[PDB]
């Protein structure tokens, strides 16, 4: 049951969310890394200052604050017992975003398997936020925050918070929590990898233009113009440049990690994308299959059906910069 | 009040309208729960005349709730005079009083956008009487602002209450506790894949296959809405009334008229829905244009 | 009054302006969403003269919503007299009384920064009534603070409503989708591409090369903005209002004038816009100077 | 008043001041942003007398915003006179009325610590009116508490508004981009490396070497801070004010004096700026002392 | 200058800093005599033991601008504008310009200082004191009537360094306030002399200082979590021995369980052994 | 009363040493410790005269405010008048008798916000700052003629409970001004066993029952996070049902197991019926 070293995994999330030294922490397992990110990450926000959103408050007070609501005032007859119904703007850190952080920290502490230092430091931080109210978190709360009025920095940790909550399982005890075995399932690993490249290519490949492209079948049907029964076909990524276009399909498989038979089932999808796609520029058409491997990286090229296609792998577990170097070396060959 | 005038134009299957009439005689407190654009406001005005069987406005009353709506206006409350304070019978209190004179005749009270105001803050004490079983003079109660306990108010059995609630906001995942017990929820479909909606377009000189093409897109797209639960549930999906409106001139349906709707209503609505993935907006917008 | 007078200087395509009238006259409530500086306030006063066909302000009313407007202010509320309160009909109720004085001539009520306030709280009962279908005496409804003597408030057909929701503040965006169906949303672009924009500068002693140089850069920036969606969406893209003003004295446009604009207004805006790396700021700022 | 009266004691260059007065005559609204301690409050009262040209405090109003500042106090709202409530025209409303009497003479309204208070709530109706091209009766607007639509409020053309906003706190920033367009943002720097700041020190019996040594220290120190924009932008860097005041007695600014002031003020201030690195705190402290 | 357990340098520093800058914040852990320092110090600056000039208040999260400066509050008949204390206090000092009036601010860290002070957050600085810098307040009906701090006013704020709040940091207020730390002062002879002037044993005193200092250094050991700001003050020892009960290990051990143990619990939370160790360390 | 109290004598004597000096105190413990009865007997103990008049009691809640506690304006038939609260009335009553110690009981103190209620006075109640020197004008005291100061004799007791895990860390305001004491359930105490042996209880039935609960209280406190030392059950239920005229017996115990401990045990765990069923059945025999 061999898997990727965990420290490298965190980098892939960075590109996945589109936005530090990990050598310092001695805990190989993921939650030690991610918990340290949040626990240290919170400190950066607090130094500059946490988000303060004016929440209006309509309450019954012994005096005038802001705007009096005449209707509620007389109806409750609060004038006689020296009270008014007035609307005013308390400035708090009680926003939905900040509550998530504090509620999240409870889960992080409650996790049964964790570094002692990480749990200790956060509990002070949990104590350091008295005004904010704890919450019982659901994805719908994170869903509400897609507006992103908050800064770019806030969205980073919240994206992490989204990862932790979904990847948290109750363990031995009713109260405490246990971390998900993220590594073992390919599907979430796969969706990460596809998302990892798509946002990554925008960053580094400034030379080329990169977009996900929807394609429509060349078919015509007497029955239906819809062709609803036909499969929806949406590229993982297309990375177009003036001299050559290139479509890529990448996935994480466990069998391919083994150095025997080879899993290239996704290739069946790839060719069909090439065929229905017709280039107006007509510069060239190229294809790529890239998969994760652990030990070493091997690159091949093919001339299959009049198309120039490459199958390649990357030596995950090597080093993050050389891996970053490795992709730029890779794409340059085929992007030509 | 003939049914053919009432129900033929309607898009809803006859199954649901009949079911609505069943529970309404039985329970008398009913909620139609669906997204905007399915005629929730539209049906309720007709149904009131159906049950009474005649077109009489006095026996039927309509209101829309909002945060400012309160007990003091709804039921009973004090409005200041030039200086002094005079008690005033509210709408719902005054409304039932008419129903008392003519007990046989059915009386209807229609409440739009009910979720916005807390039921307790407005109805309050009367939520006890409002219940279907505990109606009639046996359960009479004296009001909060009554000068003496002798004066009493009982919800006559004849009144039936209709409330229109929309599953268009995320907050309504925490439904108010008061609604669930006392009202009977009914789900209203969007009603694209319906015979009468189709025939309405055909009556307005529309190509049938293009209409069927349209419905598959709405039926397909609405399915995408329903699958999600975190951001967009089934209750958020599009209603059928963008297309109903705007043809009073006789202007024929076409891609141009469709595009007028798409750019001006459904495209920016989708921008709010699918914010995180702009391309997901692109995916559907091009799909509809075709 | 006619289109010819209004569109003399306006930078918007004619297409939207008539397309606006297409949706409005059938639907009667709209919102124009664009970033600040695209003439949203500017056109709205002009449109009033087209539909009425004459330049009269009396049939027009203009207001702004500041997150403290309330139903008590908009429609019906209680105001202090010397010692005691009285009921005061708000501006909109006052507005409809004038408008229903004559149905023939159209009346416009204009709301700037409509997105801010919690509109459900302000409109209340009107949220149903504004819609084109449910207008006139048929759909008259009694208000919250209405007198016990039955008197009901109905939106006349002649009323047309225009809203101006800026696209900068994402949080302050319509997420009450039930209300978003009442309105028809018309996107307005920055307005750079049009020659009608270009003529305004050239008529004011400007070189077309310098003009075409400038416009090329802006779209690249807005394209650079349009690419991102995480923080800076499509809507954030820069308006043309900055360039409109300051040239009345006769100062012809030149890079000195542009340099003042870039350093003084846009350059602070950019660092707030990006606020991740200064390198991104320096490149695009220098591009404009180049 | 005259220009040279201000520049004698002012450390800021005149070139920036010319840029300041240039925009303000055009845009009519400005915001000066910098770290605390560079004379934003200092210039603002001086600058008003420059623009008017005469030292009239009657025509100048100066206020400091804060969280519990609202539209009702600022603009208009109902407040208690005594037994009876009244509408109290706020300070800004009254300021414009005074300016209306004297259209020729410029009137100035100065807001310190603008970024704190919720400006969107405070200005409200003003947010549209204040723009330089929209001032005057033509764009007249009714207020919330206005008795009728006929009662309308227009900003005079003469009015100039100046806002002071520190760049130290990212929580409190003018993120409302629509509001950002109205104001022309002028960054201000500490201006250590200026003759006027040095001449003031040498005028106060200071060593030319020590003064020039100091200027290199702070200039280099600020450059380190501005580099790490992720944590601390240029807006956070130290001002000149700590060094300005406190020398009124006549004490010459020796190194002993410098060593005292850094110990009490700058040293703990640096600790928060560099919480994690004690060495980096110790490094820069020792750099000034050595 | 006799019973003070802080070195003379700090108090000498304070008066020069205070008289010049006119605003200061005295920050330290509880039990270092911040109140006694400020109250004594205020009497020095006036030169007479006059408390009517001196006013002290204790901030808390719910305190508001309504109370401090101005505000609308009800009389028996109805509502009126009610002058808060500081408006009331500065008017009092304005009555007598020559003498020095003092305002003491306890528990400052808790409240959002910007929110409370508001308008005076600019006015308080020593240069911007006078009619020229006057402003009309928010609730002032007319612009002409204004509020200005007089030059005579001096302000002192006492701040606990042991309850850090990662909510709001204002470095602009820090420009107004000149910050002064205060150490507990176990090392000082003056605290020891008091104990020796209460018939304490000489070794017991020397043993006592070593005991607290070893713990105090541990508190400042981990700068990340805690610091010198947390470390224990001496004031617990001052009270309770003026009856005539001279110091003894029994009395100290009572304080260990009585007072120090919750502090230890509070600080070294979820760490029984370290509390058990350090608690038992003092007893030995 | 001393022997009648079930808690250790050392705890009883120790408190008065604290209270006399500190003048402010808070007892945090499980429900059913006789916290109300404790303070009253202790309050009578400090005065020594068994006067209920000296002592006054109040129960806090979230709505309780400065107007209820201290002073506020209350409606007349027409208009409104300033209405003295409990504490303002309480202290002025004690002002007449300086020598006489007067006690104040604030129940469920942790629920309410101390700041919101007290306001200005929150510093004046701390023992260091007391008396006429520290006089302050009150919020509604328009005139400066009279100021509110609590005299030295006043002692303040706060009744708080460690029962609920929902409760987070105590407010910072409290910690400064109050001395925190935890009271044990007191099963092991001889005074509680002599409160059962005086009622003709079997020593085996007595000793077994004390051993029975002690094992329960130990296990509930075994949990590190959710159930702490404070959770463990108190003894006051055992008083209830014996001195009215009905003798102790296992069947009488059996009713109490169903009465309070069985629902109480459900509340603490609130997850496992088997673990509850284990203990609930185990208690019976
Ligand atoms: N002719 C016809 N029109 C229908 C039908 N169903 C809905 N509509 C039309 O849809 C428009 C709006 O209906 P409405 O009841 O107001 O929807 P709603 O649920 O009240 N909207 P909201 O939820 O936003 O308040 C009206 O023109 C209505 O007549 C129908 O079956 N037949
Ligand atoms: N002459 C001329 N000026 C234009 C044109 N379009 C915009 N402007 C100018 O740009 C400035 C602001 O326009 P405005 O309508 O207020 O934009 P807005 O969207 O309403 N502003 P906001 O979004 O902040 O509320 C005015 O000077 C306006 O006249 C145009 O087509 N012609
Ligand atoms: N004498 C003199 N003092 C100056 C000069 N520039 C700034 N100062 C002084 O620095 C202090 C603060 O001025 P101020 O405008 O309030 O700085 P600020 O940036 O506004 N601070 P903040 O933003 O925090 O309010 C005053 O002592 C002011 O007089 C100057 O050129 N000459
Ligand atoms: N003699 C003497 N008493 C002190 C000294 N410091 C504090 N005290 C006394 O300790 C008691 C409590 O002081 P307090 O202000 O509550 O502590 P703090 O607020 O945390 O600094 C008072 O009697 C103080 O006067 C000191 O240095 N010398
Ligand atoms: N006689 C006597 N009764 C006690 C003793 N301890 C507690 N009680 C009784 O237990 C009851 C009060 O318990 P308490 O915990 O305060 O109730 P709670 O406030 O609801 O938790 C009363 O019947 C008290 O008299 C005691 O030591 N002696
Ligand atoms: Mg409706
Ligand atoms: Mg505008
Ligand atoms: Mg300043």
């Amino acid at each position: 049951q061999p898997v990727i070293p965990v420290r490298n995994i965190y980098y892939m999330l960075t590109y996945a969310w589109g936005y530090a030294n990990l050598e310092a922490i001695p805990g190989n397992n993921l939650l030690d890394i991610l918990g340290y990110v949040l626990n240290k990450g919170v400190l950066q926000l607090s130094r500059r200052g946490l988000e303060l959103d004016y929440n209006p408050n309509t309450e019954i007070i012994p005096g005038i604050k802001g705007r009096i609501e005449f209707a509620k005032t007389i109806r409750g007859f609060h004038l006689n017992h020296g009270k008014t119904v007035s609307t005013f703007d308390m400035l708090n850190e009680d926003t939905l975003a900040n509550r998530i952080i504090k509620s999240t920290l409870a889960i992080l502490i409650k996790h049964e398997k964790l570094n002692s230092t990480i749990r200790d430091e956060a509990r002070s931080l949990y104590r350091k936020l008295p005004g904010i109210s704890t919450l019982h978190l659901t994805p719908q709360h994170f869903s509400y925050l897609n507006g992103g009025k908050n800064t770019r920095y806030y969205k980073f940790v919240i994206s992490v918070c989204k990862f932790i909550v979904n990847n948290s399982i109750p363990g031995q005890n009713k109260g405490h929590y246990r971390f998900y075995d993220f590594e073992r399932n390919e599907k979430e690993m796969s969706l990460l990898y596809q998302k990892f490249l798509y946002e990554f290519c925008r960053r580094e490949l400034t030379s080329a233009n990169t977009t996900r492209s929807y394609l429509k079948w060349d078919a015509s049907s007497i029955s239906d113009q819809s062709l609803n029964l036909l499969p929806r076909m949406e590229t993982d990524i297309t990375i177009r440049s003036s001299e050559k276009i290139l479509i890529v399909d990448a996935k994480y498989y466990k069998s391919i990690f083994s150095r025997e038979k080879f899993h290239s089932q996704n290739l069946y999808q790839l060719m069909n994308y090439l065929w229905s796609l017709k280039p107006e520029n007509g510069e060239n058409i190229g294809g790529l299959l890239i998969y994760p491997h652990v030990d070493t990286a091997v690159k091949h090229r093919y001339k299959i059906n009049g198309f120039d296609i490459g199958l390649c792998t990357v030596n995950l577990g090597q080093e993050w910069p050389c891996i970053h170097q490795e992709l730029l070396d890779i794409f340059d060959e085929y992007l030509k | 009040y003939c049914l053919e005038d009432a129900l033929n134009d309607l898009f809803i299957p006859e199954t649901t309208i009949e079911t609505i009439l069943k529970r309404l005689t039985i329970k008398k407190n009913i909620i139609l729960q669906g997204p905007p654009g399915v005629g929730k406001t539209f049906v309720a005005r007709r149904l009131a005349y159906l049950l009474t069987g005649e077109k009489a406005p006095q026996r039927v009353n309509m209101v829309q709730f909002h945060q400012s709506y309160s007990y003091e206006d709804f039921i009973q409350g004090y409005r200041p005079n030039g200086v002094g304070f005079r008690r005033k019978d509210g709408i719902f209190y005054n409304f039932c009083q008419q129903a008392k004179e003519q007990p046989e005749k059915k009386y209807i009270f229609i409440i739009d956008e009910i979720n916005r105001a807390n039921l307790s803050k407005v109805f309050g004490e009367v939520m006890m009487l409002m219940e279907h079983d505990k109606r009639g003079e046996n359960w009479s109660v004296p009001l909060t602002y009554s000068e003496n306990d002798e004066e009493r108010f009982y919800v006559p059995e004849n009144v039936y209450i209709i409330g229109l609630m929309n599953t268009a906001d995320r907050s309504l995942a925490v439904v108010d506790y008061a609604l669930r017990r006392r009202f009977s929820f009914i789900d209203i479909e969007p009603g694209f894949d319906t015979p009468q909606f189709r025939n309405f377009l055909l009556n307005k000189k529309a190509e049938p296959s293009f209409v069927e093409s349209l419905c598959q897109k709405m039926n397909e797209l609405n399915q995408e809405i329903s699958k999600e639960a975190t951001i967009l549930g089934k209750g958020f999906r599009i209603g059928h009334s963008y297309f109903c409106c705007g043809l009073e001139d006789g202007t024929s349906p076409d891609t141009q008229w469709l595009n007028e709707i798409v750019m001006t209503d459904i495209a920016p609505l989708l921008e709010e829905y699918f914010f995180d993935d702009p391309y997901k907006q692109q995916k559907w917008t091009n799909k509809l244009l075709g």
